[PDB]
């Protein structure tokens, strides 16, 4: 176990104290003796905690938004969407091959960012906006996210203008 | 007199683990029953359905909103009660059998068991004495005795209401003309309907006087899905009274359907595997 | 393709990327409609892009629904076909104008996807498959 | 949908050779609106359907 | 008061290490994009409710500052709001300035009960 | 007005036509006014789309219970409360009843 | 084998680890010793934090934190009970076990003694007459020679009297209840008579 | 508070009771 | 200590009636699952059950 | 230490028939979760697994 | 694996080659279906594996059609 018997364990109980001071000056070269079989440990990095038909459990990452494209170690990108308790579910934008347990995470503080404006007319991106035909990066072009809010009721007209299609049963 | 016999007993203490989706997981009441009423903190009773070994899972007769984590659960050391007697006649009670009419409590009653086992075979004897319910249709095409259970079975909006309130009301026409040893005292039990009409029945029962020998369990449309399904066992236990002591009781479950998804609801909510057309098995 | 962009992720690539092609097709659509031009975006297959996040939602076991697809499904197509607007005088006139394109199985429209994107968008254009081979080409219904 | 696709998009002509593929699709109970027939016909140029 | 555990969709875990907030009580959540306002849903024990949120979850850190309001969601009701358009948090989106409220109002509520209602049709 | 999951069009579309046939007017002679709209739109999570019935039903229990009115309240297409309390029992991880509806419909 | 009988029972896998570990710290008579250790294990994963990260940290493997628990734990009249058991947790990766463990062997230690803890909330301030005709009111809530641990609270809300915390049921013999009952049952009769 | 990392035990497997029987009842003497 | 067989009835004391149970499982823990011949409204997790 | 890519093909030793293995994911307590190119019929727990 | 496990079972029957022995296995699986359905699981899991079919109708059984091959 209950909580209002284990609340009270933040509390020192011993009255005795012949292990506490023993092994303190026992546990840190026990600890470095296998120092180079830990891994750095990660609070605002993250650690690959699992992965698998491309999602990876990622352990640490601290301060994630929701929705925060995240890198790995490989290069590939990811997207952080739904951050629990313990890990943080990332969706793998590619192959998980080259994405293993043990890799590291690391967030690019960036909700999905594509490229927009006047050069993007005429390209073939893909799904993240980048180019795909083969024509060199885009340039004349800002960045801006994929999740804006639509306008309100207050932002818009009443829809007047036709836009013809060019097929006569539409457009009919 | 009150003074000199007055001691507070020892109230066994259970906190709330988790509450939501109208079922509170208790830790402690390690003597509780099961199925025995607890009662929290909050004033809204409650049902200790599942004895688990850490835990007690307790469905919350009434709205869940009102009950916190480490709210104490205090047990009040029995089953499921309500109270019957001769002085429900006339009284609006809800699913647990607390009176929503609003003209005080239910006095010259006394509590009893709402899951009692129902007689056996050698308790019933053959279905003798008619029950005339004042359709003539029914009454000269489909004949109701005393001791029957008869499903009135239809559409929406087909007079299957009509049939029971018909039903009741010629009981109290019949209550008039007959001795004291044969006369059927009506419950009628409202579960998943809308307030406004078991307001406008309980108008109709008493401005034709029907009211005298009827008691009305209404657990409606807004009323937790526990309440909606104990509501007919608190009506049955109600009229059971009469059953037992030698009178004769009418009940009419309106709305049974509705008790079959109250308890839908709360088997689906207690992650129970669901059969067919979701229901439990 | 003097005036076209093109979003392509294929059928090769992971599904949140196949996911997330709407949302970067409609926020660069979205330059457009917000400085006073005017834009047209087609979603072709929205109901490929459901079946990419039901995959992604089942992986990260999301509870599902019916069919499988998780409870933000509809927030998931309504949160994008709402940005196609027309918008007010004061903030430049601009507007954007999408057309999703859901396939039907055998015209059963009763599917949990279809009548999502039918109870979002302002109107159908169906496409019955008898009248197709009728003749009848454009197989308007 | 995304198995099916990785499997499927290395079958193609590019500008080096060519594959010719020819892919004979179980429909289970004839039932072409089963999502493993349905999600393999857009992968295809010439679908010939074989009706009972 | 309160602190974000995890954030799952829409639906939006919070730990409060002191008093729990009622259910069905009104959660602001403090530095966010928007005015983000979470409803709570249950108690999952170990001093964690779980919300369900009345606006779009991107952008929230775990360990962001949640504060109980102690009522849930009050919207502005009376004659002021006439001829307004609420959301359902009770804000202006017609973008008319504020809302002239009578008095602030939690939108649950019990029914009316039973000598409450009328019995005439 | 409850418009409990409209698209956003034809609310605008609603709040126009009740600006120029009367029943709302701006500016200075708002008080003349007859109705209050209550707008959760489609492009809100379910959440949101979930309450605004419960919101209008707030606006209209003020004029019932305290200005002691008949107020008409307009619940536009109650089958999205519906569809909006079932995608909160879906996302609470609840089990779906029958049709695939909330166990508490 | 045969280990003795617990002395209350309990629930599963972090409490019966505690039960194992009270039957086997029985079966040596070592109860008081093995307590001790494990709130000084307590209080050693209160100080360092390269010793809760064995416990926390799920990238460690567990030959890492076998050899450290080993290695560390080689002497200074730790039993063979403590030290095979932080073995046996640290082997399993349930290290986190220990503070979910402690409690249960406490309770299991809090009823082999025949106690019970008890928090009594007086409105004022007790003598030594009216602490003495306190417990003697207070040993019929216990079932058999349980010796409560009293423990005095103070609170002004009380009209005197007492009110008993045994943490499973709760005496209210207080008068500023016995006040609130009076006015309840007082007008619950005013409204029947 | 460092201590209320431990709070939940992280158990990996279900059957650790026989574990930590077949490393307990060894060492009692 | 001595599990009863599975199939094996118990019986509870002290309840309203002659509540038999039917063992149907172990458990695991020397826990065995039963299911009662009649209702188990009136069980109070410490009843002694002894086995026939 | 040192688990192998996903897609990576593995070769179990001890085994009858040549049993080869496929790592599917990550478990993740360097535990890798294979699907077998052969029966599993025969499979004993520790038995050798050489990563190619 | 419920297609897997007819599937081994069904692949046995076979008829071997001369190098072998030429001897034979016939498998008959026999598949009830329920009111006609053969759009069930394990229906269409064993009449994707076998070769023919010997489908009875309880319609044209009736019809004094006896064996009711369809
Ligand atoms: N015998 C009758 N003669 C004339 N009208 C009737 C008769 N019985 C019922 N009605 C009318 O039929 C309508 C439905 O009756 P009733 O209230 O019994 O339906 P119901 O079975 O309760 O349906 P629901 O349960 O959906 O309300 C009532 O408005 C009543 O006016
Ligand atoms: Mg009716």
């Amino acid at each position: 176990a209950d909580a209002k018997a284990l609340d009270e364990l933040r509390k020192p109980k011993f009255s005795s104290k012949y292990l506490i001071q023993h092994v303190s000056q026992k546990l840190i070269p026990a600890v470095k003796e296998w120092e180079k079989s830990y891994q750095p440990p990660v609070i605002h990095l993250g650690r690959v905690l699992s992965v698998g038909d491309g999602i990876a459990r990622v352990y640490g990452l601290k301060s994630v938004q929701a929705g925060e494209l995240v890198c790995f170690d490989s290069g590939v990108k990811g997207m952080a969407l739904n951050l629990q308790a313990d890990h943080v579910g990332v969706v793998v934008f590619g192959n998980d091959s080259v994405i293993h347990q043990g890799d590291l995470v690391y967030r690019t503080g960036q909700i999905v960012n594509v490229p927009i404006g006047p050069g993007t007319l005429g390209r073939v991106t893909d799904g993240l906006g980048q180019p795909i035909d083969g024509k060199g990066p885009l340039t004349n072009v800002r960045s801006s996210l994929v999740e804006v809010k639509a306008p309100g009721i207050i932002a818009r007209q009443s829809v007047r203008e036709p836009l013809f299609t060019g097929v006569k049963a539409v457009d009919a | 007199e009150w003074e000199k016999s007055y001691q507070p007993p020892v109230i066994h203490l259970g906190r709330v683990l988790s509450v939501g989706d109208g079922i509170a997981r208790v830790y402690g009441l390690k003597s509780v029953q099961a199925g025995e009423l607890v009662c929290f903190d909050s004033g809204v009773k409650g049902m200790a359905l599942n004895l688990q070994a850490d835990h007690v899972g307790v469905v919350v007769f009434g709205n869940d909103s009102v009950i916190h984590q480490g709210d104490l659960v205090y047990r009040t050391g029995q089953i499921v009660n309500v109270p019957i007697g001769p002085g429900t006649l006339g009284r609006v009670t809800d699913g647990l059998g607390q009176p929503i009419d609003g003209k005080g409590p239910l006095t010259n009653v006394r509590s009893s068991l709402v899951e009692v086992k129902a007689p056996g075979i050698i308790a019933r004897q053959s279905v003798r004495e008619p029950l005339f319910t004042g359709v003539k249709a029914v009454d000269a095409l489909v004949p109701i005795g005393r001791g029957q259970r008869e499903l009135i079975i239809g559409d929406r909006q087909t007079g299957k209401t009509a049939v029971a309130i018909d039903a009741i009301i010629h009981q109290k026409n019949c209550n008039e003309q007959v001795p004291k040893a044969q006369r059927v005292y009506c419950v009628y039990v409202a579960v998943g309907q809308k307030r406004s009409t078991v307001a406008q029945l309980v108008k109709l029962f008493t401005q034709t006087g029907a009211m005298r020998y009827t008691i009305m369990v209404s657990a409606t449309a807004s009323d937790a899905a526990p309440l909606q399904f104990l509501a007919p066992y608190s009506g049955c236990a109600m009229a059971e009274y009469f059953r037992d002591t030698g009178k004769h009781g009418l009940i009419i479950y309106d709305d049974l359907s509705k008790q079959s998804v109250a308890y839908r609801q709360m088997s689906l909510l207690l992650r129970r595997p669901p059969g067919r057309e979701a229901f439990p098995g | 393709m003097r005036y076209t962009i093109m979003v392509s992720a294929t059928a090769s690539d992971a599904a949140p990327l196949q996911f997330l092609a709407p949302y970067s097709g409609c926020a660069m659509a979205e330059y457009f409609r917000d400085t006073g031009k005017h834009g047209l975006i087609i979603y072709d297959d929205l109901s490929k892009q459901s079946v990419a996040y039901r995959q992604m939602s089942l992986l990260l076991r999301r509870p599902p629904g019916r069919e499988a697809f998780p409870g933000d499904v509809f927030y998931l197509h309504s949160r994008l076909l709402e940005r196609a607007a027309k918008l007010s005088k004061e903030l430049g006139g601009g507007s954007l104008t999408a057309f999703p394109v859901i396939e039907t199985q055998a015209g059963d429209v009763s599917a949990y996807i279809a009548t999502n994107v039918i109870s979002i968008t302002d109107g159908q254009i169906f496409l019955e498959t008898e009248l197709f081979y009728k003749g009848i080409r454009p197989a308007l219904n | 949908a995304t198995d099916l696709g990785g499997l499927q998009e290395r079958i193609t002509t590019t500008t080096k050779g060519s594959i010719t593929s020819v892919q004979a699709v179980y429909v289970p109970a004839d039932d072409l609106t089963d999502p493993a027939p349905a999600t393999t016909f857009a992968h295809l140029d010439a679908t010939t359907v074989l009706s009972r | 008061a309160g602190y974000v555990s995890q954030v799952i969709g829409p639906v939006v875990d919070v730990r409060f290490d002191g008093e729990l907030p009622s259910i069905l009580s009104s959660l602001e959540v403090e530095g966010h994009s928007v005015r983000l306002v979470l409803e709570v849903a249950q108690h999952m024990g170990d001093n964690t409710v779980r919300c369900i949120a009345m606006d779009s979850t991107d952008g929230l850190v775990r360990g962001q500052k949640v504060v109980d309001t102690g009522s849930p969601i009050k919207v502005p009701v009376g004659r002021g709001t006439l001829g307004r358009i609420m959301n359902v948090i009770g804000e202006p989106v017609d973008e008319q300035g504020p809302i002239d409220a009578a008095d602030i109002w939690s939108i649950h509520r019990e029914a009316p009960e039973f000598t409450e209602q009328s019995t005439e049709q | 007005f409850a418009g409990v999951g409209e698209r956003t069009r034809e609310g605008n579309d609603l709040y126009r036509e009740m600006i120029e046939s009367g029943v709302i007017k701006l500016g200075a002679e708002r008080g003349n006014s007859k109705c209050t709209l209550v707008y959760g739109q489609m492009n809100e999570p379910p959440g949101a789309r979930a309450r605004v019935a419960l919101t209008g039903l707030t606006v209209a229990e003020y004029f019932r219970d305290i200005e002691g009115q008949d107020v008409l309240l307009f619940v536009d297409n109650i089958f999205r409360f519906t569809q909006a309390n079932s995608e909160v029992s879906a996302l609470l991880g609840r089990i779906p009843s029958a049709v695939g509806y909330q166990p508490t419909l | 084998l045969k280990l003795p009988t617990a002395p209350l029972q309990l629930s599963g896998t972090s409490a019966q680890i505690a039960t194992l570990l009270w039957q086997v710290a029985a079966k040596e008579n070592q109860l008081d010793k093995v307590q001790d250790e494990l709130y000084q294990f307590i209080e050693l994963f209160k100080q360092h934090s390269e010793l809760r990260r064995l416990a926390t940290d799920p990238f460690v493997p567990t030959l890492v934190r076998t050899k450290i628990i080993s290695s560390v734990l080689k002497d200074s009249g730790a039993s063979e009970i403590t030290k095979k058991l932080f073995e046996a947790l640290a082997d399993e990766g349930a290290l986190s076990a220990l503070l979910e463990v402690t409690v249960n062997y406490e309770e299991l230690m809090l009823a082999h003694k025949k106690e019970v803890y008890c928090t009594v909330i007086t409105a004022e301030p007790l003598d030594k007459l009216e602490r003495v005709e306190l417990t003697k009111k207070a040993e019929k809530f216990v079932d058999a020679g349980f010796k409560l641990v009293m423990q005095e609270k103070i609170d002004k809300k009380l009209l005197g009297g007492f009110v008993i915390e045994f943490s499973d049921r709760r005496v209210d013999m207080s008068t500023a209840k016995k006040v609130e009952e009076f006015n309840n049952f007082v007008n619950k009769l005013v409204l029947s008579i």
